[PDB]
This record gives C-alpha cells, sequence and structure tokens, in this order.
C-alpha cells in the first residue's frame, strides 16, 4: 500500500562539503512523502554501511534488511563512482531476490533512458518524469492489480526471468512476419526491430542486448497488457549498453507493438504504419494460433536468445488460480537458488531443484538448469502420477 | 592482553580541525567519512601508560546540530571525554560550556579535560574558563606534535586511579 | 570462511570481546576497532530512529546485527560460501543463550561496569569459538538436541533414573562427544537453548575426570546458579548432573558393556548397522514436537570424502529447507551436469517430523520422495 514504507534514492558518497543538509547528500529521493521519511533518516546508516563493507569486504553491498515498526524492509544497493543508488521495499510484498532483480532491471532501464544514471539523476529537468516513472515503479511493485489478475499474479515470477513471453509460431506466419520486418528495415539506419502481439512477443531480429532493454522499458510503462486505441508513436533517444545517437521508435496499433532501434552517423512512421496496415491480414491467423503428459504449467526459458515460453491465457483458462500464484511464488525462491549458481557461472565466464505442495494433489514444482548445453532454465508444475 | 578499553568521547564544533589533530595522533584506522552521515567517528590507538597497554576507543562527535539527539546515544558509557576548541575559531570558545554540560548531563561526572588546538581569543580567557570548570587548558598546535599524548596519558591515568580505587 | 563475532554493550557501546574463528580454525584474529565502532554506531543510529538494522549482505561476506533485551547486542561478519540469514540468526540466539547460561541475566542486563563483565566473560570464550569454528553437530542451527538413539535398551534409562534418585536431582544426562545419549524427562523438558547448549558446553570443555561448573538456565532459572557436575568415566563419554568413586559404581557397573557400544556410536549415530539405503551418504532428521535432532555423516564413508563437506552441505540444505517449508517435500541436485556427478539433497515433512537426506547422484530422482517416505517410515519407530 501507499502507507507502507518504500523509497528510491541516489545519495553521493565521499561527502566533501561543509554543509550537511538533506540536499547535500540526497541528489534525488522518491517518494517525497511520509512513506519514505524514515529511510531518508536512515540514509546515514546506509552510507556508513556501504563504506564499511567496501573497506572490509572487496565486494559491494548486495543488500540489507531493517526492522521498521515490526516488519522487515529490504534495501538493495548499487555503488558507482561517487554515487550510490539505493532502493527499499517491504519484504512481505517484495522478497529480497525479487528486490535485487528489480534494482538491476531499474538501473538498466535508467541507463536506457539517459546515458549513465549519474546523468539521469544529476539533471533537474528530468525530475518530474523521473517521479512519474518511479510512481509507476512503486505502484506496480506494491499494487499490481491495476484476463484479470492473472498477469499480476504471474508477474511475481515473470519479471525475474529475462526475455518476453514468446508465442510459438508456425513456419508460414513466422516467415511472413520476418519478411515484413525485413521490408520495414529496407536519415538513420535500422539496427533491428521486434513485433509484440497482445503483450506476446511475436517476432524479433534485434540483438538480445538491446531486445532486453526494449522489453524492460516497454514493461515499466505498462505497454504490454493482456487482452487489451490510438497510435503510440514513441520517438526518443535511448542508450542501449553500447560515439553516436541510438534513437528508438515504438509504434502501436490494434494490439501490435513494433519497437525499432536506430543508429546515427513522421519520416520513419508512415512506412511502418503502412506495414502494420498490410500485416493486419495476419491478425486473424495469429489469434487462431493464440486460441486452442501430466505437465500442468511450464515457464521454459532460453538465455542466449533471451526468451521464455509460457502457456497462453486461453491455455490457463482451461484450484488453478491458487496453483498459478503458488507456483510463481515458489519459483521465485527457486529462482534465487538458481541465480546463486548463475552468478557463480558468470564469475567462471546447482543442477536443479524440486518442491512439493499439497495446498489442495501433488505438485513437483521443478526448476532445472542447463549449462553444459546452451544455457537455459525450465520450470514445471505437474501431477505426481507419472514423473 | 586484558585491555582496559577506556572510551574517549571527543566533542568539538566540526570546523576546528579536530579531525586533523586526531588523525595526526592515531594512524591507520580513520573512518573519517562518517561524521557527515551518522555523526560519530571511531578510532583506536593503544598506548603504554604505567605498565598498562591501555586501549583508547576514540568517538569523535559531530558538532553540527543535525546529529545531536543521536549523538546523545554515544556519550553514555564513555569512560572519559575531551572538549576540543580552536584559538582562531570563536564559536567553539563559548560552545565548550554547552558541550561540557551536555556530556556531564548525559552519562555523568567524568574525569575529563579540554584542549585548545592551533588570534581572535586571549589565553587569559581560556584559563578563566579552565579554572571555572575544574579542568586545565592545554596549548596544542598542529605543527608541534606534542601536548596531546600527555593529555591522553593523564586521562588514562585518572581512569586507572579510579579502577584501582574501586577494585578493592 | 572468515567469521567474526563481536559482542557489544548496547547501552554504552563498548564491545565485550572480538571472538573470531577465521578459516574454521580458532584463529586469534583481532578485528580492528574501525569496523566494530562503525557497526555499533549504525546499530545505535537505527535504534534511536526506531528501526532495527538486522543484516547487510555483500557479494563476498554477510554481516548481521541484533539486540537482545535492551543492553546487549551481537553482530557477525561471515565470509563462508553458502551463507543465509537464518543460520546467522540462530548463531546469534545460541551465543546469547550461552552467555546467559554462563554469566546469567545479571551482569548481562543492568551492567554495573563492563570491565568486570569482560573479565568474567573471559571464562566463556571456549564454547563460543567452539560454536564459530567447524562443529560436528548442527544443534546450534536447528535449535534441537543432537540426540543419539541408544542401542534399543531401556537399561540405560533405568540406570539414569537410579542415578538421579541416588543424587536427588531430576537433571541427569549421559552424553558422548556432545551427543545426548540418554536423559530423564526433566532434561527432555528443558528449555530450548540450554537443552542443546549444555551437551555442547561439555563437549567443548577440556576432558577431565571430574568438573564442577556454575551455569544459569535461560529457561526457568536465568538467575539461580545451578551447579553442573561433569564426570568422564570413559573416553569421550560423560555424565552431566544438575543441582539447583561411589558416585556411579552402584548403578553403572552392570552397564559397562552397552557404554562400550556407545564409544563409537557418537560420531556414528543411529543404531549400528541400521537398515538404510546404501546411496545415502549423510542423514539428518528432526522431531519438532520434541525438538530432537539426529545428525549422522558416516553411513557410507568410502565415497564423497571430507565429511566436513557433507556436514556443510547438510547445514546449508537445512537452511534452504527452513526457508521454503516455513505432506511437503523438496529436493536439490547439485554438481556438474554430467550424469553420475554431484549430490542429491532431499527433505520431507510428515507428522511434524521433518527429515533430511544426502544421497549419491545415482539415486533415482523420481523415487526421491519414495525413498524419503521409506526412510521416514524406517525412522519413526526409533523415536
Amino acid at each position: 500500500g501507499l502507507n507502507t514504507p518504500h523509497i528510491i534514492m541516489y545519495l553521493t558518497l565521499q561527502l566533501d562539503s561543509e554543509t550537511s543538509k538533506e540536499e547535500q547528500e540526497i541528489l534525488y529521493h522518491y517518494p517525497m512523502s511520509e512513506a519514505s521519511q524514515k529511510l531518508k533518516s536512515v540514509r546515514g546508516i546506509f552510507l556508513t554501511l556501504c563504506d564499511m563493507l567496501e573497506n572490509v569486504t572487496g565486494t559491494q553491498v548486495t543488500s540489507s534488511s531493517l526492522l521498521l515498526n515490526g516488519k522487515q524492509i529490504h534495501v538493495a544497493y548499487w555503488k558507482e563512482s561517487d554515487k550510490l543508488l539505493l532502493i527499499g521495499l517491504p519484504a512481505e510484498e517484495v522478497p529480497l531476490p525479487r528486490l535485487r532483480n528489480m534494482i538491476e532491471n531499474v538501473i538498466q532501464t535508467l541507463k536506457f533512458m539517459y546515458g549513465s544514471l549519474d546523468s539521469a539523476f544529476c539533471q533537474i529537468e528530468n525530475v518530474p518524469r523521473l517521479d512519474h516513472f518511479f510512481n509507476l515503479f512503486f505502484q506496480r511493485a506494491l499494487q499490481p492489480a491495476k484476463a484479470q489478475q492473472y498477469d499480476a499474479s504471474s508477474a511475481v515470477l515473470l519479471d525475474n526471468l529475462p526475455g518476453v513471453r514468446w508465442l510459438t509460431l508456425p513456419l508460414e506466419i513466422k516467415m511472413e512476419l520476418d519478411m515484413a520486418l525485413s521490408d520495414l528495415e529496407a536519415l538513420y539506419t535500422i539496427l533491428g526491430s521486434s513485433l509484440f502481439y497482445k503483450g506476446y512477443l511475436i517476432c524479433s531480429h534485434l540483438p538480445k542486448d538491446d531486445l532486453i532493454d526494449i522489453a524492460v522499458y516497454c514493461r515499466h510503462y505498462c505497454l504490454l497488457p493482456l487482452a487489451a486505441i490510438g497510435q503510440l508513436i514513441i520517438w526518443r533517444e535511448v542508450f542501449p549498453q553500447h560515439e553516436g545517437r541510438y534513437f528508438l521508435l515504438v509504434v502501436g496499433l490494434k494490439h501490435y507493438m513494433l519497437c525499432v532501434l536506430l543508429e546515427a552517423g513522421c519520416v520513419y512512421v508512415d512506412q511502418v504504419k503502412t506495414t502494420l496496415h498490410q500485416l493486419d491480414g495476419v491478425d486473424s491467423r495469429i489469434d487462431e494460433r493464440l486460441a486452442s503428459n501430466t505437465l500442468f504449467h511450464y515457464v521454459a526459458l532460453e538465455t542466449v536468445q533471451g526468451i521464455f515460453i509460457t502457456p497462453t491465457l486461453e491455455e490457463v483458462a482451461q484450484i488453478h488460480p491458487q496453483l498459478i500464484k503458488n507456483f510463481h511464488q515458489c519459483c521465485l525462491s527457486i529462482r534465487a537458488v538458481f541465480q546463486q549458481t548463475l552468478v557463480e557461472e558468470k564469475k567462471k565466464g546447482v543442477k536443479e531443484h524440486g518442491v512439493l505442495f499439497e495446498c489442495s494433489m501433488a505438485y513437483w514444482v521443478v526448476g532445472r538448469l542447463f549449462l553444459h548445453p546452451k544455457p537455459q532454465e525450465l520450470y514445471v508444475c505437474f501431477h505426481d502420477s507419472v514423473t | 592482553d586484558m585491555e582496559v578499553a577506556i572510551k574517549m568521547v571527543v566533542v568539538g564544533n566540526g570546523a576546528v580541525g579536530k579531525s586533523s589533530m586526531i588523525q595526526r595522533y592515531c594512524k591507520g584506522i580513520f573512518t573519517k567519512d562518517y561524521k557527515k552521515t551518522i555523526g560519530v567517528d571511531f578510532l583506536e590507538r593503544q598506548i603504554q601508560v604505567n605498565d598498562e597497554d591501555v586501549r583508547l576507543m576514540l568517538w569523535d562527535t559531530a558538532g553540527q546540530e543535525e546529529f545531536d539527539a543521536i549523538t546523545k546515544a554515544y556519550y553514555r558509557g564513555a569512560q572519559a571525554c575531551v572538549l576540543v576548541f580552536s584559538t582562531t575559531d570563536r564559536e567553539s570558545f563559548e560552545a565548550v560550556s554547552s558541550w561540557r554540560e551536555k556530556v556531564v548531563a548525559e552519562v555523568g561526572d567524568i574525569p575529563t579535560v579540554l584542549v585548545q588546538i592551533k588570534s581572535c581569543i586571549k589565553n587569559e580567557e581560556a584559563e578563566a574558563l579552565a579554572k571555572r570548570l575544574k579542568l586545565r587548558f592545554y596549548r596544542t598546535s598542529v605543527k608541534e606534535d606534542l601536548n596531546v599524548n600527555e593529555v591522553f596519558k593523564y586521562l588514562a591515568e585518572k581512569y586507572l586511579q579510579k579502577l584501582k580505587q574501586q577494585i578493592a | 570462511g572468515t567469521v567474526h563475532l563481536l559482542c557489544l554493550a548496547a547501552s554504552s557501546g563498548v564491545p565485550l570481546f572480538c571472538r573470531s574463528s577465521r578459516g574454521g580454525a580458532p584463529a586469534r584474529q583481532q578485528l580492528p576497532f574501525s569496523v566494530i565502532g562503525s557497526l555499533n554506531g549504525v546499530h545505535m543510529f537505527g535504534q534511536n530512529l526506531e528501526v532495527q538494522l538486522s543484516s547487510a549482505r555483500t557479494e563476498n561476506t554477510t554481516v548481521v546485527w541484533k539486540s537482545f533485551h535492551d543492553s546487549i547486542t551481537l553482530i557477525v561478519l561471515s565470509s563462508e560460501v553458502g551463507i543465509s540469514e537464518l543460520r546467522l540468526e540462530r548463531l546469534l540466539q545460541m551465543v546469547f543463550g550461552a552467555m546467559v547460561l554462563l554469566v546469567g541475566l545479571e551482569e548481562l542486563t543492568n551492567i554495573r561496569n563492563v570491565e568486570r563483565l569482560k573479565k568474567d566473560l573471559r571464562a566463556s570464550y571456549c564454547l563460543i569459538d567452539s560454536f564459530l569454528g567447524d562443529s560436528e553437530l548442527i544443534g546450534d542451527l536447528t535449535q534441537c538436541v543432537d540426540c543419539v538413539i541408544p542401542p534399543e535398551g531401556s537399561l540405560l534409562q533405568e540406570a539414569l533414573s537410579g542415578f538421579a534418585e541416588a543424587a536427588g536431582t531430576t537433571f541427569v544426562s549421559l552424553v558422548v562427544s556432545g551427543r545426548v545419549v540418554a536423559a530423564t524427562e526433566g532434561w527432555w523438558r528443558l528449555g530450548t537453548p540450554e537443552a542443546v547448549l549444555l551437551p555442547w558446553l561439555v563437549g567443548s570443555l577440556p576432558p577431565q575426570t571430574a568438573r564442577d561448573y556454575p551455569v544459569y538456565l535461560p529457561h526457568g532459572s536465568p538467575t539461580v546458579p545451578h551447579r553442573l557436575l561433569t564426570l568422564t568415566l570413559l573416553p569421550s563419554l560423560e555424565l552431566c548432573l544438575l543441582c539447583g568413586p561411589q558416585l556411579l559404581e552402584r548403578w553403572w557397573q552392570p552397564l559397562l558393556d552397552p557404554l562400550r557400544a556407545c564409544l563409537p556410536l557418537g560420531p556414528r549415530a543411529l543404531p549400528s548397522g541400521f537398515p538404510l539405503h546404501t546411496d545415502i551418504l549423510g542423514l539428518l532428521l528432526l522431531h519438532l514436537e520434541l525438538k530432537r535432532c539426529l545428525f549422522t555423516v558416516e553411513p557410507l564413508g568410502d565415497k564423497e570424502p571430507s565429511p566436513e563437506q557433507r556436514r556443510r552441505l547438510l547445514r546449508n540444505f537445512y537452511t534452504l529447507v527452513t526457508s521454503t517449508h516455513f505432506p511437503r517435500a523438496c529436493y536439490l541436485v547439485l554438481g556438474t551436469e554430467e550424469p553420475g556427478t554431484g549430490v542429491r539433497l532431499v527433505a520431507l515433512q510428515l507428522g511434524l517430523r521433518r527429515l533430511l537426506l544426502l544421497l549419491s547422484p545415482q539415486s533415482p530422482t523420481h523415487g526421491l520422495r519414495s525413498l524419503a517416505t521409506h526412510t521416514l517410515h524406517a525412522l519413526t519407530p526409533l523415536l
């Protein structure tokens, strides 16, 4: 809720000024209300903790937990040169691994917005839109319920995995979509593009290092609804972890979301609108595809390409409402167990995990990792009749 | 080792360069960048006083009013205190009385002493306050590198006298 | 595996000692006052602002604070690979329970002076750095007594009852290597921290024929100085007797042979040659209603060497099992993707008798729950 403590803030380390007011070390803090003043006070604890753990441990502070008013609040860190970004959310609403994933995603999004996040927070003209974005951030983290409630329930897990909800496609539909997107590629050059349908990614040529940024930016603004109009013509400069300008276009029409990245060194909108109009003949086919073993649910994920496959809303329509949310909630902890070995592998560059549930009807919620083949993760709920 | 572990609490104004003299005294552990966020800096310097390897837990306090109530938490249990002030600075000259009354009202009556480091003020007035509040003034400079370890040795000797007094 | 335990006086701020067991071995490492002062200061900053700073995790290590009562705090640094918060919190609770066991609530709350407090706690490190270093028991982490089932003989309990009646005490316990072999009902009904502290305390104590030490019961008698008499009649075997050479020969003389059977039974828990699946390389069981723990590491020692490794995997797995659990089960297969490599860890809760298992990778993944149910059915008649 709104009254529940939460904060996002951007302190400056190595304070070298004679003044010691709040604005001296706080570059930007949200929310500026009664839900964050206490953490605004404990900011000094946060700074001392970061500096101390820098001195004693060679690594950065991953996170911390603080018992406020009888409930534990998790705070996640990130230390840059002279700046420390820091977020804080309740544990009962946001578990710690989820909090770390949200912090890394939000920092990637901010770097996608305006260069390094130092230039994101240092400026003042971006304060109102930063407040708007963080209001969306907190309202999504705390009040996801805003086709009903199924996406919100699945969120608590789906945001954790990289990628988008990839929709399995026939050969002909994929081929014609690829041809249309290549025709769209044909002042600026096109790095690539990606088409999403009703919140489901339908076809991508963009490299994953920018596709992930596209996905997280679109999601942070609730641009991927389910069973959702106008002409979204988003046209803005972005900085996708890569000098020259790296502009971005996002065109929306009748459940079609085409995101195309442009390099540098209505002109580019008319042809994409015509492409969407001519592709409007495949919406019926893609809807037919969207419509229509003891395996109940699977969130099979790929890493190198960067996509995950989940059953469609129609598939989950046919104890199931409890099943999905319990499965996602437990897969969050299984995700934590797996990110332990994932960061171990990243250092190099464990095998699986299983669970019973009887909140009824066995469950065998099983997470599996594949590192010897192309890295990927699988998460399955199924009955215990056959294993 | 059986260290006595006497706790210094040092109170000044934050703009008198007390951090400089304390860093000059004890090397290694500094933790200098915490007075602006929490309000106290923690330092240590073991010193050989009268056959005793006395451990000195120095707790520098932030002179800014931003950290005052929290500062009151660090005074309690401190085995001795030190009031620093500068001959050049004026505010600390009258702030020493406030610091003394606060430090004695927080934890209690302690065998402490003050120190003037590194003019706008006269030595006679400093002696006046010193004789007024039972402690002796010390003439200290950032360049002489003296009249400070004697301060700490004297305070440690006072605490050692206290401990050997009530141990029996 | 660097680990530092710092005990601080919350009211004053002066640390009590810097006990640390870096690298498992009892290294006499002195943590510089920089970090001690800084952690104490952040703790008082939180306490003043009515916000309890519990823990802070970094990529390498993990630090944790907590405040017992009002005047005592304990903080830990720990760089061991595979650390979770709950292990550290149980360690904190157990060290505080040990403190109140050895010095009592008096001189721990309402401290007249902390110098004599540290001088008194000088007689208390040994159990603490036994805790912090590598240990053969997990009773600290699970808060359950590391009981070992006797060789299916009521003669042990009868002899213990006779000894208790002779000595006029209801708190008597036969313990081997810190593992509770037998005890009267009063010892079973003992409070949660000291029930596991006392056998551990004696295990950490130097081996002597007879010893008399004063303790305080964290449950029941936090202030009453109960005297504990420890008698080591046999190597690694000990008898504890609590009170608020003709001492054992009239009861324990005919039981010398079973006690001989208990000399190797300590490290090798469970009845000797118990019928168990040969793929199990380490067993760990809990009885939550009775708070009784059974932790054995050598059911099959030829494969997967370094039993301390098995102990650490079982402890970490228990931490994750408590994280998820708190007709349910969970398993974790670790190691390389190559078949025949790695280990399996299984856990099953049935009838408030949560049980853990460590297995060779050849064990059937599909039958892991079946094997756990079989082990639970084989172990339920034991206790």
